[PDB]
RNA sequence: CAUAUCGACCGAGUGGCUUGCUACCUCGAUGUCGGUUCCCUCCAUCCUGCCCGUGCAGAAGCGGGCAAGGGUGAGGUUGUUCGCCUAUUAAAGGAGGUCGUGAGCUGGGUUUAGACCGUCGUGAGACAGGUCGGCUGCUAUCUACUGGGUGUGUGGUGUCUGACAAGAACGACCGUAUAGUACGAGAGGAACUACGGUUGGUGGCCACUGGUGUACCGGUUGUUCGAGAGAGCACGUGCCGGGUAGCCACGCCACACGGGGUAAGAGCUGAACGCAUCUAAGCUCGAAACCCACUUGGAAAAGAGACACCGCCGAGGUCCCGCGUACAAGACGCGGUCGAUAGACUCGGGGUGUGCGCGUCGAGGUAACGAGACGUUAAGCCCACGAGCACUAACAGACCAA
RNA sequence: UGCAUGAAUGGAUUAACCAGAGCUUCACUGUCCCAACGUUGGGCCCGGUGAACUGUACAUUCCAGUGCGGAGUCUGGAGAC
RNA sequence: CGAGAACCGACACAGGUGUCCAUGGCGGCGAAAGCCAAGGCCUGUCGGGAGCAACCAACGUUAGGGAAUUCGGCAAGUUAGUCCCGUACCUUCGGAAGAAGGGAUGCCUGCUCCGGAACGGAGCAGGUCGCAGUGACUCGGAAGCUCGGACUGUCUAGUAAC
RNA sequence: AAAAUCCUGGCCAUAGUAGCAGCGAUAGUCGGGUGAGAACCCCGACGGCCUAAUGGAUAAGGGUUCCUCAGCACUGCUGAU
């Protein structure tokens, strides 16, 4: 036709959860695992960067601007609880957990510190009931004899310091892909009691998919849903209405064709985001730089967007999608598809643009 | 890389350069001193300008 | 080949721009630009770097009337960069060119962009000013 | 030289896009032509991929095969369909869907009532002639589809699995090196591969450029409040000038390869038929096409899933309160003093363009009076952003739950 | 060279006038490229008030076929809590 | 009562229906706009809630391009008041004409002229603020060619105003 | 009578759906009074609307609609003291 819009994401509902849930995980060999194959914090707006060109066959091996783009604030994040899954037929099902007696002092909301008495609302993950071993044993025994499935960890990003966030942490399980299994099972156990950061699984130059719900409005008409033609002038005054949808035996149309509905919202990954930078907020410089405890490298003066200043661990993900927006939560990944080869541990990052957003 | 109307510094990766008719006109810090320039206004005259005072 | 510089398309078809000299040029108006695609509510598009087909609206000589082509030298719409962030500057722009790609007018009024030279030399050449 | 190519006569078919026929269907009514918008399809393929032939040196072609992944426009006259014309283009293919599409639009034409002209008629009036004007009803019951919920069938929190489903998520072109090379007397003039870019499509984003911005600031006409100051109205900004945030495109970013199996075709080994043979068994390659890869959806897949932890007298959840990264209702997400969630205040960051008052100057005028200039004054006024800051308000408390 | 003009069935022509028919130019502009944001009233939820159209029956349909040759209801399949 | 409920229209109907108040203030040419008195009213009579989505009705602003839209510039926009300068073809000498086009415009201080005077009008000099001085409001876009009917006027109450 | 777009009456679905928004007149809000009951009955304050008319006086036409007291089954686009 071509058909307007594209089937793919479907149906195109709203999005359950405003947290992305990656459908697939990288498959790996020569791996730890990460546990946090995916690890993420979320968006502040972004400027642009001047970057040295990397290593192309091409002549350009000099300064060039790329949208140093949407710097997202991450991390650190903690994985409390590696969860086993074991046995089919049916599908994956949880086994038993692990634990952690660290309990970030804010993980009450959406977690612990639930009323002891049962509440009509279901209780979230809270635990004082502990059996570190037993869980370990259960998993090990259901390893040799039965099975196990890929193991993952709970994770929860803390809002140690982000503009307008709270003890609430909305985290979801990220899988660990190590070697055999039992080797990896050990790995997720070590990185259990303990905490992590981006500088773990990550690397500048390395490509990662990014996922998050798009920001967007509620139901709208056909035109700015999948694009549809407006007009012609008659019912021009009225809202854009597509020609009748399907006509024949079924009275109703399944259609797959232009219908009003929710838009905005989403849940979609992007593929092969390069991660030009890794970063921080603490001052570190090859040579003398500003002093008096300056701030993060890339946050615009005037703050950025509604939620300003960054002063801690960052990530720059060029050509910002980001697959969502301002102060939401993207999830990082590893680049499952991959195309071009990885670049380097770092990029030159000759200049970063810092300017008030307005102006 | 310094602004040549308002003054100070220009962020590493932002700030435009536009070109006027014949080559002329320099950078900007951003759209701020920009429109200010568009309206005939001299930076050495208004408010905080590095050039100012 | 590669512009190496991102460009947003400032002017669509039916747009009127200024030749930065041909002979008897004037203001050409845009007709489809190079091999390009379309979509619903397409609005063809054009931008610095893209060869365009055009007609001479103003004129003097019997250049006016039409046929073309010309390449858009400058545009009012942003750009991109490699270093900084970039500009838009002047008014839009365009110079008639032969299938060879050479200008069909000795002098080019106005400046020209840097990575327009890369795409077509000779155009950048009789620049008068670059950047 | 039938068979590179063109190809009559005659003969056999396929399609259901044109036309005709049926006078079979409808006259207690299936809304016209053309256009538009929006979806699907056909071949019998125009381009692109891979191939065969050539009257194939090369280059450019011509013809044929596989193949439907993707692509295949903008304008001037005319109501036109059609068609003529122009400049672009890889190319600007054709056809079906009640000549798709009026409970979607338009109403220019046909074909009401008014009127003119020509022709015909004694005349009323006529014309398969021309012309000007000449209306577009309905609150969706069912069904269909797009999205959203409540239930039933097969304790909760968080993280996943993937049966299947969607995609063109990419298509194409120009240029440079190759190379003024191979090939060629010369004229002329390639390729593999590696690069740069453009165009069309797709997704997202706003630092940059641009638009808006009846937030805001200023200038100014008329009039009313006695003047001044400060204001109302002039459609819902009087007009003009500037413009923050946000939203946007004319702005910016990202969108492979590769692998597997094939078609046409090129071959291998190889018989039937001791030879020959790409085929009969077997096999190596080989298309933009097919599968995978990649993006999106997806436990209601009834084989209705998996894992970890918490929990069954309390895990969690709903209501509530303060707000949004969300939003037509519903939903979603965050925070709730173990607090920076919102407001106030201050500062930072921004927009206008220097305030009232007073002092000096000011064409002049006895004087009264005096448009305006300068100073005080980077003033004054203002902000949908940020930070600091518990001052104020997130209280109080309810309910459900194995 | 008028298919088939023509003189008060008036011919030709014409300043001024015109919500009359056609065309061109400058100016203008969201008519368009190509759509975006905002404003007010609705729309959505809640209290109250409260009709009409229409109705042989049955009715979750879809692809095809068949039939008075334009079927949700016949036939075969497919799909369907 | 004399009417967005006392009249006619089946109704407490956005329709229709005569006369006098035309000398209330500012404004300005004004019985104009806008604002405000006197006088009248909150009865053009259902409310409550969600930043309040899609879609719809009215409408504002949109960069660059500028009629490419369309049967057709339909719709919207542009111009605009007043004074000075200046004003083409054609013509029935009336007109065409506000042709076109160009300039000016506020406030403040002090004045001159016309008049008996106005809280009437026309100017002068100097000072001075803004992006913009008919600052809102009120307020023409302009030019040319052709066809028809000379003109003002009449007409299908209810799809035709020619 | 099963039938006549049959006549008359009654009744279901439609629907707790449409309308009670659109008009150059967008109009109320906070206290208080009365009352069995008050968003719209009355008082005050604050905020607005109308200016050849939503003001004043009248013709026709209506015909008691005027005033007072008592009321709310009817009428009033919701409620009503």
């Amino acid at each position: 036709a071509p058909r307007h819009g594209h089937l793919g994401f479907l149906p195109r509902k709203r999005a359950a959860s405003i947290r992305a849930r990656v459908k697939a995980f990288p498959k790996d060999d020569r791996s730890k695992p990460v546990a946090l194959t995916s690890f993420l914090g979320y968006k502040a707006g972004m400027t642009t960067i001047v970057r040295d060109l990397d290593r192309p066959g091409s002549k350009f091996h000099k300064r060039e601007v790329v949208e140093a783009v949407t710097v997202v604030d991450t991390p650190p994040v903690v994985v409390v609880g590696v969860v086993g899954y074991v046995e089919t037929p049916r599908g994956l099902r949880s086994l038993t957990t692990v634990w952690a007696e660290h309990l970030s002092d804010e993980v009450k909301r959406r977690f612990y510190k639930n009323w002891y008495k049962s509440k009509k609302k279901a209780f979230t993950k809270y635990s004082a009931k502990y059996a570190q071993d037993g869980a370990g044993i259960e998993r090990e025994l259901a390893r040799i004899k039965k099975y196990a499935s890929v193991v993952r960890v709970l994770v929860h990003t803390q809002i140690r310091k982000t503009p307008l966030a709270q003890k609430k942490a909305h985290l979801a399980e990220i899988q660990l892909n190590g070697g055999s299994i039992s080797e990896k099972v050990d790995w997720a156990r070590e990185h259990f009691e303990k905490t992590v950061a981006v500088d773990s699984v990550f690397e500048q130059n390395e490509m990662i998919d990014a996922i998050a719900v798009t920001k967007g409005h509620g139901f709208e008409g056909v035109t700015h849903r999948w694009g549809t033609k407006k007009l012609p002038r008659k019912t021009h005054r009225g809202l854009r209405k597509v020609a009748c949808i399907g006509a024949w035996h079924p009275a109703h149309v399944m259609w797959s064709v232009a219908r009003a509905g929710q838009r905005g919202y989403h849940s979609r990954t992007s593929i092969n985001h390069k991660i030009y930078r890794v970063g921080k907020g603490d001052d570190e410089a090859n040579g003398a730089t500003s002093f008096d405890r300056t701030k993060k490298t890339i946050t615009p003066m005037g703050g950025f967007v509604h939620y300003g200043e960054i002063k801690n661990d960052f990530i720059m993900v060029k050509g910002c999608i980001p697959g969502n927006r301002k102060r939401i939560v993207t999830l990082r990944k590893s680049l499952y598809t991959n195309t071009s080869r990885k670049a380097l541990e770092e990029v030159s990052l000759k200049w970063i643009d810092t300017a008030s957003k307005f102006g | 890389e310094i602004d040549s109307f308002s003054g100070a510094k220009i962020y590493p990766g932002r700030g435009t350069l536009f070109v006027r008719g014949d080559s002329k006109i320099f950078r900007f810090q951003n759209s701020k001193s920009a429109s200010l320039f568009k309206q005939r206004k001299n930076p050495r005259r208004i408010a905080w300008t590095v050039l100012f005072r | 080949q590669g512009t190496k510089f991102r460009i947003s398309l400032g002017l669509p078809v039916g747009a009127i721009m200024n030749c930065a000299d041909n002979s008897g040029a004037r203001n050409l108006y845009i007709i489809a630009v190079k091999g390009s695609g379309s979509r619903l509510n397409r609005l063809p598009a054009a931008s610095l770097g893209d060869m365009v087909m055009a007609t001479v609206k103003k004129g003097k000589p019997e250049l006016r009337k039409k046929v073309m082509p010309a390449i858009v030298v400058r545009q009012a719409k942003s750009w991109r960069r490699r270093d900084g962030v970039f500009l838009y500057f002047e008014d839009n722009a365009g110079v008639i060119a032969n299938p060879k790609g050479e200008m069909k007018g000795s002098a080019i009024t106005g400046p020209v962009g840097k990575e327009c030279a890369d795409l077509w030399p000779r155009v950048a050449s009789n620049s008068g000013v670059v950047v």
